[PDB]
RNA sequence: GAAUCAGGGUUCGAUUCCGGAGAGGGAGCCUGAGAAACGGCUACCACAUCCAAGGAAGGCAGCAGGCGCGCAAAUUACCCACUCCCGACCCGGGGAGGUAGUGACGAAAAAUAACAAUACAGGACCUGUAAUUGGAAUGAGUCCACUUUAAAUCCUUUAACGAGGAUCCAUUGGAGGGCAAGUCUGGUGCCAGCAGCCGCGGUAAUUCCAGCUCCAAUAGCGUAUAUUAAAGUUGCUGCAGUUAAAAAGCUCGUAGUUGGAUCUUUUUACUUUGAAAAAAUUAGAGUGUUCAAAGCAGGCCCGCCUGGAUACCGCAGCUAGGAAUAAUGGAAUAG
């Protein structure tokens, strides 16, 4: 059964980037996916997205820049420290100009280059480039 | 595919330990049986008394006939056969010598076109099979 | 059959070796190397050993 | 239990590939250029230059406000520029990525000894090193390999034993004139 | 290269404290200290055999 | 800790530091603060030593040495001078330790020529080639003396000599391809042989045996074997499973593993920080051991100045912040 929520809404995401389409449904929105999303639109990837509320776990229609390359989750969800941080760099980012991994620290999900200026280590989530 | 949830670490550990049985060079290495069947016994070299001296006839397309001699260790009692490297080394060797005898290159296996042959000789007499041929000592 | 054994090294004829001039050895050996490589750039590839 | 130290290193790393003749020709032409005796001394210093970058890589990895990158780094830098092989204009840490093997082959004593003028080859600078005719600001040295610092690059001069700088000719001159 | 050595040196007060607190293979180099001749092999075979014999024995062996 | 190593790893650690163990095998004890002690006793087993046969004495996995075993490992050397230890002790003792010898285990440095003129070749005045020539420079070696040190030896220093074929002579492997380097010459004729692998040799051998040349790395270089990388051929990062090796005949099922959304926009896990963590080794700071491996030294004109850093040290335990993620807990017979 689905075991993870944050997987199918990002492989759902990185399936429609491809056949470029304009927007893409997100089933059962959850608040971590909300706050994965944000991260992805603050760094500009995406379009702004509506969530749609159905008295249980909503929908969330995204639209597309066609900006995305690759929006990938990790799991499980591995507790880094800031020591191990760039060794996760140059496993998952294709380079070191560009790309994200994104953190849950204790301050909030972060992206790791908030997550070097806050002094923080957490559990990762995924990244997007 | 395979687990990769946060508590299967003794799952994968012990698969793993179960699956590096099934390749050659973790299996001989950690047995035990082929460390009782090579007659060095773990050793790089071993001394022996020549036997005799025998023809080995070489695989086709092959045609020559491999100058080897038929040896007892001194070290378990062994009796291999080894292999004389040149051109009419054979001559310097009798019976009842004491030579030193190697490997042959593959670790074990049979090398090149002689069969069943993987050893050869070194010294002969505390001599040097390459000094006798050069000339640089005698017996 | 082990009776012909060393029949080509004594079937061969015995050649002397011509006494020669010294090798030089060291670092001017491997000045001759650069010298001979480098410093020779006649128009013309062919092997140090051709014959 | 003994009073004795083991503490060793190697100083050159041989290379992977035994034979590509784009490497021969390469380190041909440093031996040819700078009168070394054989191919480790150009391992050698490529060595030495790659412990600089190990050193170097990893101090481009962390923030510039981390103290050992400020630390090491300008102690890094501070003892390339008293060396020579790099510039006061060129402080910065990334530059020593920049940096070649011939920047350290054009600071040994055998280099500096012939681009004085104190010599007529490289080939024949090597030689007068060895033979205690060269001496650094008072120190007689008989090295080639010896790295001279900016500090001591005015000092380089022929010895006082010499008889290039000082007096008392070589045995072969005073017995041609024994015998006249 | 030559031309310049480095040592030690000590300047006693007195030659009668030089005698005194001083190393005495240091004073034997000036020919005051005289040790006796006896290898300590030569020295380590007369005390073995001393112990064979109890008393006062001892003192010819 | 060591070798390898992009990141992960893999293998090793008898071996000079810390801790443990045993003194031929076991067992029992005395003395003492401390021993189940073995350079202490007491047995028995094993072995072995003198003997007048009545008896007596033994324990090198201490330093040397010898035998044996083996592929496999050093002098029956000098000294308490340094380091320290013990004693009643400023004085004695120390095969601890130190110094020499044997030492291609290995690591650092570094000779075996340099120049000039000719003879020549070139290149757009510069350079190369020479069994031509020229006197210039030095060590190797020999060797007084000092120094060194317990006394020496070696290095360092300095006289005396010490180079032309500078005979004061550089080897080890190769030359079909992998893979740097010859379709040279002579012999052999599927023979002898080579060859890690594919291969070569049966009468014109680019591969054998030799000569000539040439290549590679060089006071070192082959060879055997363990092992690491190569190996994303053990796959956590990172492998495969239709037909190449491979998904159980099918379903149930306990452990195990993993578990939907939800709330401010109790115990833990996690994260950050603090302590406490043996040095050596590693990383690394400072410093011209003549350089370098090292070493912890040193530097400045009566003495003065100055170093002997810092980091790292899985996990577990401890400490204070953080509260996302992940578990978990409160009021439903209201007890
Ligand atoms: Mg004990
Ligand atoms: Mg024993
Ligand atoms: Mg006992
Ligand atoms: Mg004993
Ligand atoms: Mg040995
Ligand atoms: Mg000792
Ligand atoms: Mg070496
Ligand atoms: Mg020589
Ligand atoms: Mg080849
Ligand atoms: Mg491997
Ligand atoms: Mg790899
Ligand atoms: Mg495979
Ligand atoms: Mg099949
Ligand atoms: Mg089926
Ligand atoms: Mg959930």
């Amino acid at each position: 059964v689905r075991m993870n929520v944050l997987a199918d809404a990002l492989k759902s995401i990185n399936n429609a980037e491809k056949r470029g389409k304009r927007q893409v449904l997100i089933r059962p929105c959850s608040k971590v996916i909300v706050r994965f999303l944000t991260v992805m639109m603050k760094h500009g990837y995406i379009g702004e997205f509506e969530i749609i509320d159905d008295h249980r776990a909503g929908k969330i229609v995204v639209n597309l820049t066609g900006r995305l390359n690759k929006c990938g989750v990790i799991s499980p969800r591995f507790d880094v420290q800031l020591k191990d941080l760039e060794k996760w760099q140059n496993n998952l980012l294709p380079s070191r100009q560009f790309g994200f991994i994104v953190l849950t620290t204790s301050a909030g999900i972060m992206d790791h280059e908030e997550a070097r200026r806050k002094h923080t280590g957490g559990k990762i989530l995924g990244f997007f480039f | 595919g395979k687990c990769r949830g946060l508590r299967t670490a003794r799952k994968l550990r012990s698969h793993r330990r179960d699956q590096k049985w099934h390749d050659k060079q973790y299996k001989k290495a950690h047995l035990g049986t082929a460390l009782k069947a090579n007659p060095f016994g773990g050793a790089s070299h071993a001394k022996g008394i020549v036997l005799e001296k025998v023809g080995v006839e070489a695989k086709q397309p092959n045609s020559a006939i491999r100058k080897c001699v038929r040896v007892q260790l001194i070290k378990n009692g062994k009796k291999i056969t080894a292999f004389v490297p040149n051109d009419g080394c054979l001559n310097f060797i009798e019976e009842n010598d004491e030579v030193l005898v190697a490997g042959f290159g593959r670790k074990g296996h049979a090398v090149g076109d002689i069969p069943g042959v993987r050893f050869k000789v070194v010294k002969v007499a505390n001599v040097s099979l390459l000094a006798l041929y050069k000339g640089k000592k005698e017996r | 059959s082990l009776a012909r054994a060393g029949k080509v090294r004594g079937q061969t004829p015995k050649v002397a070796k011509q006494e020669k001039k010294k090798k030089k050895t060291g670092r001017a050996k491997r000045r001759m190397q650069y010298n001979r490589r480098f410093v020779n750039v006649v128009p013309t590839k062919k092997g140090p050993n051709a014959n | 239990p003994v009073a004795r130290s083991w503490v060793c290193r190697k100083t050159y790393v041989t290379p992977r590939r035994p034979f590509e003749k784009s490497r021969l020709d390469q380190e041909l032409k440093l031996i040819g250029e700078y009168g070394l005796r054989n191919k480790r001394e150009v391992w050698r210093v490529k060595f030495t230059l790659a412990k600089i970058r190990k050193a170097a890589r990893e101090l481009l990895t962390l923030d510039e406000k981390d103290p050992r990158r400020l630390f090491e780094g300008n102690a890094l830098l501070r003892r390339l520029v008293r060396i020579g092989v790099l510039d006061e204009g060129k402080m910065k840490l990334d530059y020593i990525l920049g940096l070649k093997i011939e920047d350290f082959l054009e600071r040994r004593l055998q280099t500096q000894v012939f681009k004085l003028g104190l010599a007529k080859s490289i080939h024949h600078a090597r030689v007068l090193i060895r033979q205690r005719h060269i001496r650094v600001r008072k120190q007689v040295v008989n090295i080639p390999s010896f790295i001279v610092r900016l500090d001591s690059q005015k000092h380089i001069d022929f010895s006082l034993r010499s008889p290039y700088g000082g007096g008392r000719p070589g045995r072969v001159k005073r017995k041609n004139a024994k015998k006249g | 290269g030559g031309g310049k050595t480095t040592g030690f040196g000590m300047i006693y007060d007195s030659l009668d404290y030089a005698k005194k607190n001083e190393p005495k293979h240091r004073l034997a180099r000036h020919g005051l200290y005289e040790k006796k001749k006896t290898s300590r092999k030569q020295r380590k075979e007369r005390k073995n055999r001393m112990k064979k014999v109890r008393g006062t024995a001892k003192a010819n062996v």
